[PDB]
């Protein structure tokens, strides 16, 4: 099996952990806020996905530049009903998008807490995150509800897809 | 160390099989549903029988106090709810709630709603305030939902117990259980 290692970063209750334990157990973890990380091995169509996630508190933010080396793809978790911090989330994702190690990464961009009556749509995250900028990297937005489970295994499928053809 | 506590006697009602007991939160009351499909109430000051529903033939398993609309809410072998009102003894509501005997009935605390376990191994969620419709139900267990109990901490949490071995913890408005213990 094609192994792929995965760093899964964003904000704190971003809903990463919460992401991680559905793929994998199919259930929703009541996660407290995550001070460190969680790695997992989720197996998507032959595909074993090593799933790094990074607690996305401002005490481990500068952290993650630990996990970026032989990282082939990133998964950046938003909280679209946290209207307040998405320009705190679009530069934090921009600083780490300015790595030479993450160069090659694939971005997938998962839209979380869709479910939310207030929650952004995955277009206007597109725009607040300013992803039409990016050059010369393979990116996808899905939006996702990590409570229901719905967009993540869309999410999954596109990114099995990118790092297949990218050998 | 030993707890020395004092235990006092204050009523002994003699009746058929007790399957469910409450207590009324402002009066003196004690409901008692029982096995030959009557619920009691009883007042525990002044040790008298003051109220009886005849429900129906068949054992009554789970009997609640609703003490805000004035209700006893039943849930007898007969797969029906019954809603009376203690004070006039009338039947207020009556439908078929589960396709199997009724376990266990939680009120919730502040909500319109009322949580019933039965032998149908499904958990269901019904609001008062619609009509008595159901809003949901919660599937999982393999057997027997014995008993439901509200996390008095947190109301949108309850767990379940079940003849399947398990413990089940749900949320309202997730279809399924936060964990299994």
């Amino acid at each position: 099996k094609k192994e792929m290692r995965i760093l899964m970063v964003g904000l704190d209750a971003a809903g990463k952990t919460t992401i991680l334990y559905k793929l994998k157990l199919g259930e929703i973890v009541t996660t407290i806020p995550t001070i460190g990380f969680n790695v997992e091995t989720v197996e998507y169509k032959n595909i074993s996905f090593t799933v790094w996630d990074v607690g996305g508190q401002d005490k481990i933010r500068p952290l993650w530049r630990h996990y970026f080396q032989n990282t082939q793809g990133l998964i950046f978790v938003v909280d679209s009903n946290d209207r307040e911090r998405v320009n705190e989330a679009r530069e934090e994702l921009m600083r780490m998008l300015a790595e030479d190690e993450l160069r090659d990464a694939v971005l997938l961009v998962f839209a979380n807490k869709q479910d939310l009556p207030n929650a952004m749509n995955a277009a206007e995250i597109t725009d607040k995150l300013g992803l039409h900028s990016l050059r010369h990297r393979n990116w996808y937005i899905q939006a996702t509800c990590a409570t229901s489970g719905d967009g993540l295994y869309e999410g999954l499928d596109w990114l099995s897809n990118q790092l297949r053809n990218q050998k | 160390m030993p707890l020395r506590l004092d235990i006092k006697r204050k009523l002994t009602a003699r009746s058929d099989r007790v399957k469910s007991v409450d207590l009324h939160p402002t009066e003196p009351w004690m409901l008692a549903s029982l096995y030959n499909g009557s619920v009691c109430v009883w007042n525990h000051e002044t040790q008298t029988l003051v109220k009886t529903f005849e429900v129906c033939d068949l054992p009554v398993r789970a009997a609640k106090f609703v003490a805000r609309k004035n209700w006893v809410v039943t849930g007898a072998d007969d797969m029906q709810i019954r809603v009376f009102n203690y004070n006039t003894l009338e039947r207020v509501h009556m439908f078929e709630a589960h396709s199997d005997y009724i376990r266990c009935i939680a009120v919730h605390p502040t909500q319109p709603f009322i949580l019933t376990s039965s032998d149908d191994m499904l958990i269901k969620l019904w609001d008062w305030d619609k009509k008595w419709s159901c809003s949901q139900v919660f599937e999982g267990h393999t057997h027997y939902v014995m008993q439901i109990v509200i996390n008095p901490k947190d109301n949108n949490q309850f767990a379940s117990a079940s003849l399947d071995r398990t413990i089940k913890v749900w949320q309202l408005g997730s279809s399924s259980p936060n964990f299994t213990l």
